[PDB]
């Protein structure tokens, strides 16, 4: 994914 | 999902059932894993929900016959609904659960991407919706995981459909003029996941319609490439 969620 | 089909165990790995235990144990809404203690659903599922210690999120599930008492869940931390929600037919129908414990990924439970901002203006014509809800408007929460292929309509095609209703561009309508497969009870805050460039993204959080699957009435869903700075905020904050 372009959009990135921290972890 | 109404003229849905059976989904092959791992097909929506993204897919969760959001579970109630008050007053007794049963399914309550969609959900889509977007991030390890994320999970992307809509607003309108938490009405008199007044504590996220009554949630269960129970992801890698085909069947709803998969859930014993010994069945493993993901507890919730926080319900995060957005500040401008009043209803799911004036939109902003979307919220964020964090869960207590993170997502292990694998071949059975992994996120979806969001909408790229660059991708507002590309045409998603593989769409499908899927969940555990009702085949029709008098029925049961079904044991498989159903999915349906529907296609996207315009705001424009969606406003013409819903007179005395405002369809924003923070909604996308998806349905055929002929009505036959959508959405319906127990399907909300499940995704609406497209496959662009052999990459699935989650364009849709099922909402509202009039009915299920009438001609001329498409699902309407919460347009996710409106709300991904939103999404970032509350997912990313310092
Ligand atoms: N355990 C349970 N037993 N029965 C249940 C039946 C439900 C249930 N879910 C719902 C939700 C609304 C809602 C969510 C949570 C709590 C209370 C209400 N609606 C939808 O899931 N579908 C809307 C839709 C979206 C779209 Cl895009 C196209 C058409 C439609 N529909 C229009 N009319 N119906 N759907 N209603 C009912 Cl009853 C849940 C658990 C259980």
């Amino acid at each position: 994914c372009t959009t990135k969620i921290k972890p | 999902i109404v003229g849905g089909t059976a989904s092959v165990r791992g097909e929506w790995p993204w897919q969760v059932t959001l579970h109630t235990t008050s007053p007794t144990q049963r399914h309550l809404c969609g959900g889509s894993i977007i991030g390890n203690q994320w999970i992307l659903t809509a607003a309108h599922c938490f009405y008199g929900v007044e504590s996220p210690k009554i949630l269960r999120v129970y992801s890698g599930i085909l069947n709803q016959s998969e859930i014993k008492e010994d069945t493993s869940f993901f507890g919730v931390q926080e319900i995060i609904i957005h500040d401008q929600y009043k209803m799911a037919e004036s939109g902003y129908d979307i919220a964020l659960l964090k869960l207590e414990t993170t997502v292990g990924y694998g071949d059975s439970q992994r996120p979806i991407c969001l909408p790229s901002k660059g991708d507002r203006n590309v045409i998603y014509t593989d769409c499908w919706v899927t969940g555990w809800g009702y085949r029709k408007l008098r029925d049961k929460i079904q044991n498989t995981l159903q999915k349906a292929k529907i296609p996207l309509v315009t705001n424009e095609e969606c406003q013409k459909r819903y007179r005395g209703h405002k369809i924003t561009h923070k909604m996308i309508c998806a349905g055929y003029r002929e009505g036959g497969k959508d959405a319906c009870k127990g399907d909300s805050g499940g995704p609406l996941s497209c496959k662009h460039n052999e990459v699935w993204h989650l364009v849709g959080i099922t909402s509202w319609g009039e009915g299920c699957a009438q001609r001329e009435r498409p699902g309407v869903y919460t347009n996710v490439v409106e709300y991904v700075d939103w999404i970032l905020e509350k997912t990313q904050a310092v």
